[PDB]
């Protein structure tokens, strides 16, 4: 029961996602190698992974209908504030509930709770992060719901620093309408309502994970020997 | 404001 406009929105987002996500994980061989050992031995590899992913988030966001028609300032604010949330969402594709890990084609590129620890983060982030990944995986989202959720996350009108909040809200409302209609096409009530509510809660969970990651990133990047291990893009996007 | 690499990827 999707309108032509709603189908059009979904088609654009699926195209944007397929252009900005490579499921073979070929580029992972180009990062600084993982090392499981010296404090922060996984920070170089995981910083390169996050930096690479920020580029993908930017490439996806620029295809969201209307996003490039916002001011450059609002585009920058939206990407700086949502990048970490979208990375957490995008990572769920390779997350497996057997062993609470992220598999990316090889044993070198399989990440667990310990690797995130070896990038500098503590359990106050890692525990709720794993809980989020488990709750998201059990939703068994279709790719259509996945790309809509990431797009909704990016065009959030309540981000600090947004000037044209009404314009941002206009985009998000169209994405939300499309997601709700897609859910209704697949599920009768009340399962329709329960699934959408759980998706809303996951967006709320991501905001809490954002805050905690920001706290720990500020504590980590404050030390110049830690910032030395990051990338220029990570410093620019996550900075100030 | 000061985000040349982000702006470049946005074009
Ligand atoms: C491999 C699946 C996967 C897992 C993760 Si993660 C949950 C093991 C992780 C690791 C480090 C990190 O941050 C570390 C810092 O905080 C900031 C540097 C250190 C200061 C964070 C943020 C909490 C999360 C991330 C991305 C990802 O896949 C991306 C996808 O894009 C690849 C496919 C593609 O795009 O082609």
């Amino acid at each position: 029961k999707l309108s032509e406009e709603q189908q059009h929105i979904i088609a654009i987002l699926l195209d944007a996602h397929h252009k900005t996500y490579d499921p073979t994980y070929a580029d992972f061989r180009d990062f600084r190698p993982p090392v499981r050992m010296s404090p922060l031995s996984m920070l170089p590899h995981l910083a390169d992974l996050v930096s690479y992913s920020i580029q993908k988030v930017i490439g996806f966001a620029k295809m969201i209908p209307g996003f490039r028609d916002l001011t450059s300032d609002d585009q920058i604010v939206l990407l700086k504030s949502s990048a970490i949330e979208v990375i957490m969402l995008r990572s769920n594709q390779s997350f497996t509930m057997d062993d609470m890990s992220w598999d990316c084609g090889s044993q070198d590129y399989k990440y667990d709770v310990t690797d995130v620890s070896k990038a500098g983060h503590t359990l106050e982030l890692i525990e709720p992060l794993i809980k989020f990944q488990v709750g998201l995986k059990k939703l068994n989202l279709h790719e259509e719901e996945h790309v809509l959720l990431m797009a909704i996350c990016i065009v959030s009108p309540d981000r600090p620093g947004v000037q044209d909040a009404k314009l941002v809200e206009a985009i998000q409302d169209r994405l939300s309408n499309t997601l709700q209609t897609y859910i209704r096409c697949r599920h009768p009530p009340p399962g329709s309502h329960q699934l959408y509510a759980k998706m809303i809660q996951k967006l709320a969970d991501l905001r809490s994970l954002n805050e905690e990651h920001s706290k720990q990133y500020r504590s980590l990047s404050f030390q110049p020997e830690n910032s030395m291990k990051l990338t220029p893009l990570v410093l620019e996007v996550f900075g100030n | 404001k000061n985000h040349p690499m982000l702006m470049n990827l946005l074009k």
